């Protein structure tokens, strides 16, 4: 590419980033935020 | 007895909800912090001020990023009084299929969303003309970040 | 009082019905309280959490799930029938405190037995100021 | 015989870390292949574009883009 | 974790004492802590790295003697049907894993059907157990490089071999168009050793550890 | 009084259950028009909840002249009729068509009066004592809280409880007299013409009170056009009593998120200015009451809101029909 | 006197009532897995995960997405009963991360005395178990929702 | 739990103790008022912060005072 | 909202060419209402109409969830703790006492949000909703146009 080596992401990157931010991050903060206040001493 | 409020040990002894609200609530509240002195205090608010500076840098950085990605900036540089400006794509699923078609603004192809805050108009102001700089522009702010 | 008293198990309750507000899992995992008082006769007196019941000629026990419920009940009975009650506290391993009557003559009298506690000599508003107990762990209240 | 057949399905993950392992390996599979291949084989109307649509915007004149 | 490390200078990490063999100290994000998971974690590397070797050495005697590609060889003609090939395959697999799975759970060994552990020769010797994971390690790599450059040279091993050999200064990873990737990537990898030893040097006394979701690590933090 | 945690407890299920089902409906009704998928809504439309039990009520009194009330020359109304009658070219009344947004409102209703018995029934039932404060009757009826104890047992009294209720009652009065309006104006009322009658507005109840926004744009900004356009005319008058009940509305939040202390140390600010050049009066100004500046709030806030619709209504009912 | 509450004691909160002293109630609920305390908590738990994800297929096929595409509804309503399983699975065993990182020191204490020492269930490795039992119930009783609408003599 | 505090202001009316349901406050002899008493908490960790007691209270300023803060299990007035 | 509501009137009809408009009813808070309020909203709520939807359908569901969160807002800013306090109670008793339920139990002790975090919580409520509403109304409406 002409200088795309401040690299392009895929068009495609939307559909597999957009639902990890959105329901599988989300869930890694709900368990270990669970598991956190739920941890006595 | 918890650890959550690892800051305050009276709000680990609370049994109730309260807990976790008083703690997200005092989570920089430095001065009311249990066995914590003067220095520390200084020491952790520096770190803290470096943090949101990490956060500001980063947060401009996607602004960049993003507008080298999936706007339009080489046509509004071609034609600002009619192209309008993007932000971001719009990736919805819960979209429906007129939904799709309404956001497709600024001749782009996929839903798009139009930018209302300025970067346009100043990164065409200050030289910034192809998105290769913009790009260059958002790696450079990661790495300051 | 004169000799501390150990509740009995043997004394009956009132007649009351269910009611739906009363003893919770709290009672179990936690401590819970008991109230015990000596009636001459049968009266009627309303249960701080529930309706209505009649109380035994004699001893009596009501097990309630928080002191304020015992004291508020305590109250009643000495407002209505000078009945001067006592309540203790049940823990979750089984063991029973004394808390109403320490020396026996309630709150209100002195006997000339008890310590001072929690008492500053100094006046309501010549506390210093938090900048002078900064970073010590004190408030000022507690000096 | 009926106990024995679901005591070795929960013996490989009967304890909570490998049922925590289990349930977060098909979570990111499942949404790695959602968009990358569970949309535009279900047709989802996100991934299909529109044909001429909305490209004109102002109703009080201007006619950006 | 042995004296010969993943970087040389490198601290040990405090679960990776080296009691169990192939220990190099390389645990930066430190996946597994706990010993069961570490041992289950070292049988699922030895089960991917030896389908990895199967698998490579397949790939360079398939190319070997001119069969065609192998990421194109799924679209070729072939005798029975792939529907019941892959329900005989579940088949025998039902059967072949879980006497594995029960062998590991009675005995731990990698054995095979009822034969646990399946060494009929008998070289059972720890040095076989270190030369066998350092091999499978290394078709693991080679796996992931076939799949590289099955996806963006499109030619197999033999052929990317040769257009190393046929010039070596142009016909690389770096000129490629996942080159700068690699460059930037190695370079990330080069400066990685050297914000771990500041970390050491800067945290003297300090646990310093790594505290993620997928360890329990940050409960001594806190 | 023995059961009462059980009644409150049910009725705050129900409560909670009548709530998303009758709200969470809207939301998603205006989330699927907002996503450009009107064939997902809960409208007539797309898939429907016919109210099947108010039209088969509506049938058997259409049908009842005929045999269980032979006597009767026709219904008993015309709600349920078959007929339109009309005095002077403007339709006097006419059979009233239920459908899926009928539901909806008619659910919502259901949803607000539940809620709003339960705020009522729970202060008449915790009057005398609760698991919070056993003591609550010594207290009296009316009293402000028993101190910041507790967590804060603020508005605990029964008398706080009805001052909950006075809003819950004019949120479901005035959703109800909305419903009333629009269904009045897009479906019964309007002017008879030969072919065919046309109603006051142009039956947007049964494709537009759906949706949350529907029923905004459709109802109170597609009406109120005439209340704002009433100046220089006879209902200007309408239009000042809409502002100035927008304004004893928006006063009453004053009393109704602050509280006493702070207001009570600006009148010691005020007595200090005052005693400054000696015009103290005898009588010590003092703050209003917290349970006084609660029945000032819920009384300003009633007034401006009451105010508000009936200006509406009227002006909306005058300048049109 | 039908109103009154359970062992003439009224001290308690809960009380017994017509609804819970009647014997088809009590005999219902004894038998449900959930309170079969003589049964390991995986079993009860692929029972209970069965029952429920069985139960959960219905909604997403009838009223999802794509309920109007012929042969797809089935598909993308079962696998989204799958995942809300999987989520389900995934609560359980925070759950029992967290309520069972102490031990209980005291017992149930069943009408009438007999206690068993220790409910099973009430343990963190127990309750582990127990939601691998409901997971794979779930999992089961979601797949075999979606082979009964492959084979079908009426509607799905 | 909270924190209850008695300064030297008081003049022992002994309706302090009267005002709190929860038998926090104790009256013990004293010498620095005419009645020759003085409020005293013992047992303070019972107190919820109701602060019934400086509604009862009849000196300029309060004689008794409480301070919220660490809540606990009793403190919150919680019977579950 | 004072300052922005000027800023964006003045604007509004300094773009549209009738100044004139602002400077004879910017005056009376009626013609305020009506010519600020009302006729620029007209854009905005059209955003999904039953006919069909347009690109302003994101900023009318913005200005409704900003409403929405504002209503929220009130909900924690009028009622006060105490009564939700006995409602919990009355829902921990619903909980303990209910059959295949009362297995599953809090390890932290539901109680009803305190004065000052209600406080907190209703102006933040407040706020974002506050922002929320009047950024869809100001972009819809001086995006519909221009
Ligand atoms: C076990 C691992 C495994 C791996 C790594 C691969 C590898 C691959 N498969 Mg093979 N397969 C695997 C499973 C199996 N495949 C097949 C039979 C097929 C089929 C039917 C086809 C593939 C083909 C492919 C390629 C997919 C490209 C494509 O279709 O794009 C679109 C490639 C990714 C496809 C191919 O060659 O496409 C280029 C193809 O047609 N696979 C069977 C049945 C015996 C498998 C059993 O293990
Ligand atoms: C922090 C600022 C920021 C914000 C608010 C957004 C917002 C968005 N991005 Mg972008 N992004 C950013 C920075 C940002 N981006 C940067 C710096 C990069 C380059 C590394 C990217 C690369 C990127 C890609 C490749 C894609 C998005 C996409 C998206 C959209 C969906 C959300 C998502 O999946 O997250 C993005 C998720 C990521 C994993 C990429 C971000 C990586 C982060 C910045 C690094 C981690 C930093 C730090 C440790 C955590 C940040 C949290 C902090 C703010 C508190 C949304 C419009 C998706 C889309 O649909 O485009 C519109 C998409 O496909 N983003
Ligand atoms: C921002 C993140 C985000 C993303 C990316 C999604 C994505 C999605 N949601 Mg949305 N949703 C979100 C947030 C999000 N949601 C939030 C915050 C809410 C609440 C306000 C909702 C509320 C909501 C509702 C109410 C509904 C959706 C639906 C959907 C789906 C759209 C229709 C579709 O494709 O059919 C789904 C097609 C698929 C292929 C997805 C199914 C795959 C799942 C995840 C698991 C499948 C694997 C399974 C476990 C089998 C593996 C077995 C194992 C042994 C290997 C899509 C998956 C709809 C839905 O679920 O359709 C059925 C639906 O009805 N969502
Ligand atoms: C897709 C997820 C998945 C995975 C990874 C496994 C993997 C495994 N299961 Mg399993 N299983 C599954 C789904 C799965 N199964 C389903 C859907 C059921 C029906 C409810 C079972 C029922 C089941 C039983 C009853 C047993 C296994 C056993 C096994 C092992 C041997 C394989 C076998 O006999 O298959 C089948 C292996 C660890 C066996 C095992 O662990 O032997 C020691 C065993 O006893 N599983
Ligand atoms: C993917 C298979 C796999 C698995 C399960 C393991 C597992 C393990 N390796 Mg190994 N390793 C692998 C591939 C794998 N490795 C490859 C391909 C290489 C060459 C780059 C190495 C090189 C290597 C070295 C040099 C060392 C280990 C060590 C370890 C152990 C501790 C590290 C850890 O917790 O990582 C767990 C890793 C996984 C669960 C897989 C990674 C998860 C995904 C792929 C991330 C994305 C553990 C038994 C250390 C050891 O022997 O300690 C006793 C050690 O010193 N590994
Ligand atoms: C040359 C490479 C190599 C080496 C040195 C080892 C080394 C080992 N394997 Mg292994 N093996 C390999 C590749 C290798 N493996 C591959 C590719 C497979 C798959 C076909 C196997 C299948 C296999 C089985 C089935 C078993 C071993 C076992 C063993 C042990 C002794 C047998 C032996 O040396 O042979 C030792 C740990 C045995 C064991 O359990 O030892 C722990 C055993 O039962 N291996
Ligand atoms: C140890 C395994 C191994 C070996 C022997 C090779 C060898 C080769 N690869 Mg390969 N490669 C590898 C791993 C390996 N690579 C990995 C892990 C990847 C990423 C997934 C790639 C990706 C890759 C691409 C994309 C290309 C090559 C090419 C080449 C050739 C040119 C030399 C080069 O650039 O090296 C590769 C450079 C590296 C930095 C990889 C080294 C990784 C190992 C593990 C480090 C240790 C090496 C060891 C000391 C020897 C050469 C035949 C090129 C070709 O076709 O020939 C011109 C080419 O286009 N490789
Ligand atoms: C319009 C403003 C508004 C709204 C929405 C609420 C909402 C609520 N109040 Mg309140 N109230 C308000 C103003 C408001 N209040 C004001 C100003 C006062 C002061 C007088 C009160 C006084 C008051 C009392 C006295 C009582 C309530 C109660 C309630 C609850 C009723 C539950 C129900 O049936 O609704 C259903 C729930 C909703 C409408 C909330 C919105 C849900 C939407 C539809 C989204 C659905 C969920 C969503 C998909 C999940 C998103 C997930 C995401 C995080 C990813 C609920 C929490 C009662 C209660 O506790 O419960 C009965 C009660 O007793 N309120
Ligand atoms: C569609 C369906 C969607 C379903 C949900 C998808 C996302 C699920 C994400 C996983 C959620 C649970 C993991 C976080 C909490 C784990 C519990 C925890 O902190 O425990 C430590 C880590 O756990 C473990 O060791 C197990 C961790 C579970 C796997 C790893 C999860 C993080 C993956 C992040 C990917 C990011 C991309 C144990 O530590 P220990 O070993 O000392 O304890 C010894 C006992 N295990
Ligand atoms: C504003 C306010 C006050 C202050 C208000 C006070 C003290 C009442 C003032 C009443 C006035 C004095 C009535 C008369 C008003 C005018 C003087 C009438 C003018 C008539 C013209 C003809 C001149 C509170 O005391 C208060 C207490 C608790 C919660 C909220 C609040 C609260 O919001
Ligand atoms: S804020 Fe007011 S109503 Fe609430 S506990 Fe304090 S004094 Fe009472
Ligand atoms: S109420 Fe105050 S002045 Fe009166 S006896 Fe108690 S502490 Fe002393
Ligand atoms: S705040 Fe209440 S409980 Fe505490 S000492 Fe005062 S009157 Fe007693």
């Amino acid at each position: 590419a002409t200088e795309g080596y401040p690299f392009v992401p895929p068009d495609w990157a939307p559909a597999l980033f957009v639902p990890l931010t959105g329901l599988v991050l989300p869930a890694v903060g709900m368990a270990w935020a669970f598991t956190y206040i739920q941890k006595e001493r | 007895t918890k650890l959550f409020p690892k800051f305050s040990q009276g709000l680990a002894q609370d049994p109730s909800t309260r807990r976790i609200w008083y703690g997200l609530a005092t989570a920089h509240d430095f001065e009311s912090h249990d066995g914590m002195t003067e220095e520390n205090l200084y020491q952790k608010i520096f770190a803290s001020h470096f943090g949101q500076l990490a956060i500001i840098f980063l947060w401009t950085s996607g602004n960049l990023f993003h507008v080298a990605w999936q706007g339009n900036f080489e046509q509004w540089v071609t034609d600002p009084i009619h192209v309008r400006p993007i932000a971001h794509a719009i990736w919805d699923p819960h979209f429906g299929q007129p939904a799709v078609e309404a956001f497709t603004r600024g001749g782009a192809s996929g839903p798009v969303n139009i930018a209302t805050s300025g970067v346009y108009q100043w990164w065409y102001t200050i030289g910034l003309r192809s998105n290769q700089e913009l790009y260059v522009s958002s790696v450079f702010l990661a790495l300051v970040s | 009082p004169w000799k501390q008293p150990e509740l009995d198990p043997d004394t009956p309750s009132p007649i009351f019905g269910g009611s739906t507000g009363g003893l919770l899992r709290k009672a179990q995992v936690e401590e819970f309280y008991v109230t015990t008082w000596e009636s001459p006769k049968e009266q009627i007196f309303e249960m701080p959490t529930g309706g209505a019941a009649i109380m035994r000629k004699g001893p009596n026990l009501l097990k309630l799930a928080r002191k304020e419920h015992c004291l508020a009940l305590t109250t009643q009975l000495r407002t209505k029938f000078r009945m001067s009650p006592c309540f203790y506290r049940v823990y979750a391993d089984g063991k029973v405190e004394y808390l109403h009557p320490k020396d026996g003559v309630y709150p209100e009298k002195v006997n000339a037995g008890r310590v001072g506690v929690n008492q500053n000599m100094r006046s309501i508003g010549k506390n210093v100021d938090p900048i002078k107990v900064k970073f010590t762990g004190s408030e000022p209240f507690e000096i | 015989l009926q106990e024995e057949f679901f005591q070795r399905a929960t013996d490989a993950v009967s304890r909570r870390e490998a049922l925590n392992g289990f349930v977060a390996l098909t979570g990111v599979a499942s949404i790695a292949l959602f968009g990358l291949k569970g949309a535009s084989t279900l047709e989802l109307p996100i991934t299909k574009g529109p044909r001429m649509e909305k490209t004109e915007n102002g109703k009080g004149g201007i006619l950006r883009s | 974790a042995g004296r010969e490390m993943w970087y040389p200078g490198a601290t040990p990490p405090p679960h990776l004492d080296g009691s169990m063999l192939g220990d190099y100290g390389f645990d930066p994000l430190r996946l597994g802590t706990n010993p069961d998971r570490l041992k289950w974690f070292r049988e699922a590397e030895l089960m991917n790295g030896r389908w990895a070797m199967a698998a490579v050495v397949g790939i360079l005697f398939t190319d070997l003697v001119g069969l065609p590609k192998w990421w194109e060889a799924g679209a070729q003609t072939y005798p029975i049907d792939n529907q019941t090939l892959l329900i005989i395959e579940i088949a025998v697999f039902s059967f072949l894993e879980s006497k594995r799975y029960e062998g590991y759970k009675k005995t731990g060994g990698t054995g095979f059907a009822f034969f646990f552990p399946f060494d009929p020769m008998g070289m059972r010797s720890q040095d076989k157990e270190l030369k066998e994971l350092k091999n499978g390690r290394l078709a693991m790599l080679a796996f992931l490089g076939f799949a590289s450059t099955a996806a963006v040279n499109g030619q197999g091993p033999i052929e990317s071999l040769q257009t190393h050999l046929a010039d070596p200064a142009h016909n690389n990873i770096f000129t490629s168009s996942v080159g700068k990737e690699s460059c930037v990537f190695v370079a990330v990898l080069s400066i990685l050793p050297m914000l771990i030893e500041a970390n050491k040097a800067l945290g003297k006394g300090q646990e310093s550890v790594p505290l993620f979701p997928w360890n329990e690590e940050w409960e001594k933090v806190a | 009084i023995r059961h009462r945690d059980a009644i409150i407890s049910h009725l705050n299920w129900v409560s909670i259950f009548l709530g998303f089902h009758s709200f969470g409906l809207y939301i998603h009704n205006d989330t699927m028009s907002a996503l450009g998928r009107p064939q997902d809504m809960f409208s007539d439309t797309a898939i429907q909840l016919q109210p099947v039990f108010a039209q088969w009520i509506q049938n058997t009194h259409f049908t009842a002249p005929q045999l269980t009330a032979p006597n009767a020359l026709a219904a008993t109304s015309l709600t349920w009729g078959g007929d339109v009658v009309a005095v002077g070219g403007k339709v006097a009344m006419m059979p009233i068509a239920l459908g899926t947004s009928d539901f909806l409102v008619h659910h919502i209703h259901a949803f607000t009066i539940h809620v709003t018995v339960l705020i009522l029934l729970k202060g008449v039932l915790f009057a005398r004592s609760s698991r919070l404060i056993p003591d609550k009757a010594n207290l009296g009826f009316r009293f402000p809280c028993d101190g910041p104890g507790r967590g804060g047992t603020c508005q605990v009294s029964a008398w706080d409880h009805v001052f909950l209720g006075l809003f819950w009652m004019y949120n479901s009065l005035s959703i109800v007299i909305f419903h009333f309006s629009w269904k009045m104006q897009s479906d019964v009322w309007g002017t008879v013409t030969d072919s065919g009658v046309s109603h006051i507005t142009g039956g947007n109840f049964a494709q537009s009170a759906n949706t949350i926004n529907g029923w905004l744009r459709d109802f109170l900004w597609a009406q109120s056009s005439q209340v704002i356009q009433s100046y220089g005319s006879a209902l200007s008058a309408y239009g000042l009593m809409f502002l100035g009940a927008h304004f004893v509305w928006a006063f009453s939040l004053m009393f109704l998120f602050s509280g006493r202390g702070y207001w009570q140390e600006l009148i010691e600010s005020i007595v200090w200015a005052h005693n400054k050049l000696r015009v103290a009066p005898s009588i010590q100004p003092r703050a209003l009451s917290i349970t006084q500046g609660r029945a000032v709030g819920v009384a300003h806030y009633l007034l401006g809101g009451i105010a508000t619709t009936w200006s509406f209504f009227l002006a909306r009912i005058i300048a049109v029909g | 006197q039908v109103i009154q509450p359970i062992n003439g004691d009224p001290f308690v909160g809960m009380l017994e009532t017509p609804v819970t002293s009647a014997p088809i109630v009590a005999n219902y609920l004894s038998n449900l897995p959930a309170y079969r305390t003589g049964v390991a908590p995986n079993l009860r738990g692929v029972e209970i995960g069965l029952a429920h994800g069985f139960l959960l297929a219905g909604p997403f096929i009838k009223l999802g997405p794509l309920r109007d595409v012929p042969g797809t509804a089935e598909v993308v309503g079962c696998m989204s009963a799958a995942g809300l399983v999987l989520i389900l699975a995934l609560c359980l065993s925070l759950y029992g991360n967290a309520a069972f990182q102490n031990q209980p020191s005291m017992g149930k204490k069943t009408l009438s005395g007999r206690p068993l020492p220790q409910d099973p269930l009430m343990s963190e490795e127990g309750w582990a178990k127990f939601a691998a039992g409901f997971t794979v119930g779930g999992l089961s009783g979601v797949a075999w929702a979606y082979i009964l609408t492959q084979i079908l003599p009426y509607y799905s | 739990a909270h924190v209850v505090k008695i300064y030297d202001t008081c003049i022992g009316c002994t309706q302090c103790v009267r005002a709190c349901p929860l038998d926090v406050l104790e009256m013990v002899p004293w010498d620095g008022c005419k009645a020759a008493q003085m409020a005293s908490s013992p047992r303070t960790e019972d107190c919820v912060g109701c602060k019934r007691c400086e509604t009862a209270c009849p000196t300029d300023f309060l004689s008794v005072r409480v301070y919220l803060g660490n809540e606990s299990t009793r403190s919150l007035g919680l019977a579950y | 909202g004072w300052v922005t509501f000027y800023w964006h009137w003045k604007h509004l009809t300094l773009w549209q060419g009738n100044v004139s408009q602002f400077d004879e009813s910017s005056t009376y808070l009626m013609g305020w209402l009506r010519d600020y309020l009302w006729l620029n909203s007209s854009q905005l709520i059209n955003g999904y109409n039953p006919f069909g939807m347009n690109s302003l359908s994101v900023w009318a569901w913005t200005f409704l969830f900003g409403h929405l969160v504002y209503a929220t807002g009130f909900m924690f800013l009028i009622s006060w703790r105490g009564y939700w306090q006995e409602l919990i109670e009355t829902l921990v008793w619903a909980h303990e006492k209910t059959p295949l339920a009362n297995l599953v139990y809090w390890k932290d002790k539901p109680v009803a949000l305190s004065i000052v975090q209600a406080r907190l919580v209703g102006l933040a409520h407040f706020s974002v909703g506050y922002i929320f509403t009047y950024a869809a109304f100001l972009i819809a409406s001086t995006a519909g146009r221009f």
